[PDB]
């Protein structure tokens, strides 16, 4: 049922204010929270993120965290604002200053417990919630480093609830400091260890996308978030509208997640958009398993897809889908593990995004992940080799072992994705 | 008179519940209200509808039934559907969180604390049963309550109702509709934790289900609701002997005497016909010799097997209509020179006629058509062994990995738990071997 | 919040305060009595401008600065000047007596009659902060004053402030405008002493400014007015990051994470572009790829060194006014393949790029013509070793002969001081020897 | 920062006055006292050698001092005699005859309190003392033996302020006597350990200007004494106007004493031209500042080498001109400068020109070749100390011969110094 929604530092509640934004629109919840839509199938799941004001009101079950005030009353000053409730906004002053260790050791442990507050303030008036759900980027300080605590203090008091997160990996291609490599691997050794499910979103594929296929020269934060919200809508779509493929989390993590490290997922949206032309499901299909549309930076042919789930939206025939599923799967035979028999599970909903007639969601487990990670930690040794910026950190009570164990931590996931890339049966 | 008490579990076994006590009170004209007008002792009796329908003093006909879930969501439709005054609401126990599609959550974590409610809501109708003759099981392999708790209920049914028998109707796993990767580990799991718990059990593969509702009845992509309706068609067949007068399988001790002559080999497989889609206006009627050709055809089994490479041990045709014993040996006989039918040599080659005058019944707005006769086919054939061995196959594929297993031992199960079953399946699948195949 | 206070110290740190201060009022439309008629938000708010001034009831934007000096010739001119009504007197810090270019002096003799009272002052003005960042220090390197004061002062600074961030404006002596034969002695002091107290320091050699007054603006004999003319744009393009706003605006602080990669190697090299005249700016339009390119011209540099000699391993772009994004990347990527710009192996080759729509200014009457946009870059190449080398071999030439060192010794230095701050100025030269040398 | 300065002797009195002439008629201070200026330049720095007194009338920080009343009386009947404070005139009666040990040890002693008086009195009006300077002769008596004593005196109670002397060096060619030789050694030796800057002003340079270059067949104490002004006119110009360079004597003293024994100045002054002849340029200004015509002091600059050197030009001249042109006179003479000491030519340009000149230049080198200077007192020192000629008038006052030789053995000391650092390299 119930889904608590946690987006912490800039970059995470950027895309989180997007991700509330574009669904409220599509279960007719305007910025006041009214419903105004016209399908009864908007308010069947409402529950799931919405938690019902006296009044037909929607507020979401949202909690927005930061250690500066700066991007929070940005997100208060837009558009669905309003809709938000003013006590679960928690914010500090001093800031992270783009470091690992003032997120998770030094300022966010003066917040941790103003978050916690509300978090047990939003779960006690749960009547049965699953899990939490959190937005962040792993290359900053607030969002990687207290998001990352977060998710430890949380998992403390739910051990048994799902920890589902929205993690953004940087790149240098959109890069704002160079100690981005250092954020992204201390954060990744706690993803693998604290977390059931991770969405990796590589903000080197969104600029790939926005410049060689949307055309876009000078790719911005908007532009790259507008695909960032499309793909988060999608993954979604099972948990927010009737169905059952993957209608929970936990249902979810038993199909995508065959061993317990590896539950890092690559989505994937069709079609790209930033139209008149109509869509076909061959092509939808088609466009799904391609590189080009994969929100990481990874080859899928360069490995193996352990499960997928494909969720199709929109007003189409269940037998087209079902033919070109299962076309494109001989077409690619040799990038399924054989030892899983039928990994590849396919949902279909009626209700497609606004602005488009259907669409495609992508949500595949690949062992061609471990691109993403090894490119992370030749970045990351490249710099620890030197013990360069290291000073930031270390002035900050952290110690090299504490670097040294995140990045054997993200060697051994590394080679574990090729442990199963040459199994054979 | 003995009554019988049927159990639904999971999601599956809940709407296929559902789909069978509709056609129950069509085919004895009980309404929804649970009113019988057709019934002249009113508020009690000791007819053949009361192994299935017990009465209350205001005449209101209600189904001996216990309906399980442990999520609420596929309950309500039975608490706000159609027949939804039919039921007590005590006959309904929904739970709060569901199994996951993981055994072990729904035997040894969810199971654990609601064996003792269901116990408690199933003994309430067997002490308003004069001589309770068995249980009924509907639940589906891959699901986690359909294969966890069921799996834990049969074998607390086998200690508090000691000598009493237990028949289940089972949904073999199948790719078209399957929701889980996992669900071979858990069909393994329950039929292992099952086979000493269980008489006789009806299995219904979703894969033949529905290629008959795409070929017979012209359905492009059918859902829950078209397998469900087919299949309560040849469940109210199977049980259309306890619920009317006759003097084939008149209990439940019969059908593992007629049909189950070793205890292991419980899985005789079913054959209906015929299926026809309502929208054919053009309306052939089929003689018994053809309707009775049809039931050695494999394209109209419950499960895709061939029973031509395999042997019978038990053989029971179920007419139901305008059918003459006269024409059912003749056609017989024709079909003993034109089919491949090898029984074992310690039985006799032989077939068990049971007749119905009544012809079946078709939902109102269902896909199937009303026919004047149609025939269930129930033989104990060897060939059914195929299921076991492709399931066994999948499992033997994921377990060699040890993929997905975590999520089963982070619930309380030890790994030896598999390979346990593992192991209890290469013995089943051994035993139709040496009973089917020679040198 | 983020408020940030300045320190002057000496006649080289009033006199450039002077004019950075000028130029920021000019910069936000701040009258010489305080008054700021765009400021809705009276007797406070956290506006962008807020970091640098706070506000009174009445109206008037006081600068977060402190003015000191040993003597009060060069100050009297701040309490008589065009913006006298702008300073409270206890910013005004004045003594009798200076450090007669002594960094004994300055340090200690007289340094230890004011310290105290100094520290007073800024404490009221950091009381006055809801979140305290940093400290600007702007002093010299050869002045009595500007080294030894300078060196007592962030001592204390530390002790009273933590590890709070205090960044340099540090000026690199030069012959042409030099008072003192005794600088070098002076520059190698202060800088060992407070190596260990700053974070990061923007050196700015008094050479490459005067060269640049010469060939660009067409001033035959520059003086102390045309080089803090100057040298306040680049301040303010530093400073710019703080006190505006804007969505391409990144803090510098940003940028500092980016330039510093070891404690000891903070000192980044600055350029700024377009230094030129009216005279000549007049028909000639100058594009983003024109003054981005004049970034990596060695004649255009704060500090007199050859980047092309050495390895960088930070480079920054400060634009501000009329610079789109799309400019700047494809300038950048032009100049990658004309240039030949050498990263160390152990850190990424980009450009961090911070763009402000604040266009420049000019003080009315100054020698700088009016563009529409301007850059400054900030980058750390081990090439400004080069500007330790020639000021410790001046140490070295001196040194070597005890000349002048009695002066220090009679004021209460041991020679060992002497020799333990050349030691390190000897480890500080190795250190960017090191840095350079690609990984095994 | 103020400046206190004091006159001893005959000598040191004679200029002593007309450095007050000079640089009152500079400032617009009238024999009155009142400000007759039309520059605002001329009182910035009023107060470094002036008390303001009341009506704005501008009292010399002067300390008139002597043995004898003769000298004294007349500096305050020539001009400029009412300026001067009229308490702070301290004479004897007795008088020193020309003997070193009668003013440092006897004579001057009795009178060494009276004036201590005084200059606690100014030191006491002082918001922030300098030092002292002091006019006086090496020659004589007076101002070469009780001179001396008001340098250790003064220095016991100001030991951490600048000692800075203007000492006038005898010649046998302008000798009031024939034992100067003996004054000039014993003084020397007392220069040598209590002073901070001296500004060696030779005699014999100073007649040969005036015999050579001047044309002045007899030339009298006013002709040497009007070199004398324009000099301490052109080495004080950076303490008496608003610039920045040596503005004070502590930054003078920093910039041009590398060694603390090694502190004596030879100054020149251009132009140096008579009432005879008849465009004068920065090159041909930068030109002649460094021959050793324009030397105030018997050295040749040519025969040692330049420690540090002070520039000072006076007038309206382009400042680009004066850079290329001091910047031109170091690399012809490269040889000339000592190359361990970088950068070791400071100059500094005054808007103003002295009284009668369009531009001036004033120069102020610490050459080892000073050593020349020494190195002729000391040859006439040990001429008459060999045959102990006219010891009886310094051993009667109760001194010791030994004090001769420590005296000499120093001064031997003096010239080896400068010869060392002459010969020193940087490799
Ligand atoms: N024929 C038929 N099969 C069904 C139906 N519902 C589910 N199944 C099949 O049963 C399997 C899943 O079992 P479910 O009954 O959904 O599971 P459950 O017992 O509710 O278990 P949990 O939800 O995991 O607690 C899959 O193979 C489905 O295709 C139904 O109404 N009819
Ligand atoms: N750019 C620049 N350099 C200056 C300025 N004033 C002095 N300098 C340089 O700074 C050095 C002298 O230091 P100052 O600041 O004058 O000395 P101070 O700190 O007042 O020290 P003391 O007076 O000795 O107590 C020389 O190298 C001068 O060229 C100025 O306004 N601008
Ligand atoms: N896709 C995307 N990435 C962002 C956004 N904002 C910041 N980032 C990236 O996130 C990293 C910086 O983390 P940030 O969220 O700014 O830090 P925090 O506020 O301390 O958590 C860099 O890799 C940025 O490129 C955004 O809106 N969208
Ligand atoms: N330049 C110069 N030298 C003088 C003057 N008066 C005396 N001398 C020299 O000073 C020496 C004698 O010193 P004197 O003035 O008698 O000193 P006193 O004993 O203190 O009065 C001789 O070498 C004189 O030539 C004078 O007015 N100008
Ligand atoms: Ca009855
Ligand atoms: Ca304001
Ligand atoms: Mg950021
Ligand atoms: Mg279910
Ligand atoms: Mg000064």
């Amino acid at each position: 049922r119930e889904i608590v929604h946690i987006q912490a530092g800039q970059c995470g509640n950027q895309i989180g204010a997007k991700f509330w934004e574009v669904i409220s629109d599509e279960h007719g919840i305007d910025p006041t929270g009214s419903y105004h839509g016209d399908s009864d199938l908007q308010l069947e799941r409402i529950n799931v993120y919405y938690n019902e004001a006296t009044g037909n009101k929607y507020v979401p079950r949202a909690i927005l965290v930061d250690l500066e005030p700066g991007t929070m009353d940005s997100v208060r000053s837009g558009p669905f604002g309003q809709i938000f409730r003013p006590d679960n906004f928690v914010f500090g002053q001093s800031g992270a200053g783009n470091n690992w260790a003032k997120g998770h050791y030094t300022e966010g442990a003066e917040l941790v417990d103003s978050v916690l507050d509300v978090v047990r303030k939003e779960s006690e008036s749960c009547d049965c919630l699953q899990g939490f759900q959190l937005t962040h980027s792993l290359g900053g300080g607030t969002g990687s480093g207290m998001g990352t605590l977060l998710i430890s203090k949380i998992r403390e008091e739910y051990p048994d609830r799902i920890m589902n997160t929205f993690s953004v990996m940087p790149s240098p291609k959109v890069s704002d400091t160079v100690v981005e490599p250092y954020n992204a691997t201390l954060s990744v050794h706690q993803l693998v260890e604290n977390t059931d499910e991770t969405y990796c979103i590589d903000n080197e594929a969104l600029y790939d996308i926005c410049f060689r296929t949307l055309k876009l020269t000078t790719p911005t934060y908007g532009d790259l978030n507008h695909l960032v919200s499309a793909t988060m809508s999608g993954v979604t779509t099972c948990l927010r509208f009737p169905g059952q493929l993957n209608a929970d989390l936990r249902k979810l993590a038993v199909n995508m997640v065959p061993f317990p490290r590896l539950h890092f997922f690559m989505p994937g949206f069709a079609p790209l958009t930033s139209q008149y032309r109509a869509l076909t499901v061959p092509e939808l299909t088609q466009q799904m398993f391609d590189s080009k549309n994969m929100m990481a930076a990874c080859d899928p042919r360069h490995g193996r897809y352990l499960t997928v789930a494909a969720i199709f939206r929109g007003r189409m025939s269940m037998k087209e889908v079902d033919e070109q599923m299962l076309n494109v799967q001989n077409k690619n035979s040799s990038y399924f593990v054989e030892w899983i028999p039928n990994n590849v599970k396919t949902a279909v909903c009626d209700i497609p995004p606004r602005g488009l007639k259907m669409s495609a969601t992508f949500i595949g487990n690949s062992t061609a992940i471990q691109e993403l990670f090894k490119r992370i930690s030749e970045q990351f040794t490249a710099m620890f080799r030197r013990k360069a910026f290291l000073h930031w950190y270390t002035g900050e009570g952290m110690d090299e072992m504490e670097f040294t164990e995140a990045e054997s931590n993200m060697n051994d996931l590394v080679s574990e994705y090729q442990q199963y890339q040459d199994a054979t049966a | 008179m003995r009554e019988c008490i049927s159990i639904h579990v999971g999601q599956a076994g809940v709407q296929i519940g559902n789909a069978c006590w509709e056609l129950y009170c069509l085919e004895h004209g009980i309404q929804p209200d649970g009113q019988m007008p057709s019934d002249k002792t009113i508020g009690g009796g000791d007819d053949s509808f009361n192994t299935f329908f017990s009465e209350t003093g205001a005449g209101k006909h209600v189904p001996r039934a216990v309906f399980v879930d442990l999520e609420p969501t596929v309950i309500d439709e039975v608490r706000t559907g159609t027949y939804r005054q039919l039921f007590h609401p005590e006959q309904l126990i929904t739970g709060k969180e569901d199994a996951a599609n993981n055994y072990a959550r729904g035997h040894y974590t969810i199971g654990k604390e609601i064996i003792d409610l269901v116990l408690d809501r199933i003994r309430k109708l067997a002490d308003q049963c004069t001589g309770l003759q068995g249980f009924l099981v509907f639940h589906s392999f891959g699901g986690g309550t359909g294969s966890g708790f069921t799996s834990l209920l049969m074998e607390r049914l086998s200690v508090d109702y000691g000598k009493k028998s237990k028949l289940e109707f089972s949904i073999y796993p199948a790719p078209q509709v399957s929701t889980a990767v996992v669900e071979p580990y858990n069909s393994i799991l329950t039929t292992h934790t099952t086979l000493e718990h269980s008489d006789c059990a009806f299995m219904v593969d979703n894969e033949a289900i529905y290629d008959i509702c795409r070929r017979n009845l012209d359905i492009e992509r059918p859902t829950y609701t078209n397998l469900n309706r087919l299949i309560s068609q040849i469940v109210s067949s199977i049980t259309a002997s306890l619920r009317f007068d006759g003097a084939l399988n008149v209990d439940l001790t019969e059908f593992q005497t007629n049909l189950v002559p070793y205890p292991r080999i419980h899985f005789p497989l079913a054959t209906y016909a015929p299926v026809i889609s309502a929208e054919k206006a053009y309306h052939e009627q089929l003689s018994v010799a053809e309707i009775t050709n049809a039931c050695f055809e494999p394209a109209n089994q419950m499960v895709k097997c061939d029973p031509r490479h395999g042997k019978y041990m038990a053989c029971c045709l179920l007419y139901r209509g305008d059918v003459v014993p006269k024409d059912v040996n003749a056609a017989i006989a024709t079909i003993k020179t034109k089919r491949s039918i090898q029984f074992v040599d310690w039985c006799p080659t032989g077939f068990k006629v049971g007749i119905n005058y009544q012809p079946p019944t078709v939902v109102p707005g269902g896909d199937l058509a009303k026919v004047q006769r149609a025939v269930c086919m129930l033989s104990n054939t060897t060939a059914i062994a195929e299921a076991w061995a492709r399931l066994d196959h999948k499992f033997d594929l994921m377990y060699a990995k040890r993929a997905f297993v975590h999520w089963y031992v982070g619930e309380g199960m030890e790994e030896g738990e598999f390979s346990e079953a593992r192991e209890d399946m290469a013995a089943l699948e051994k035993d139709y071997e040496e009973v089917g195949v020679d040198s």
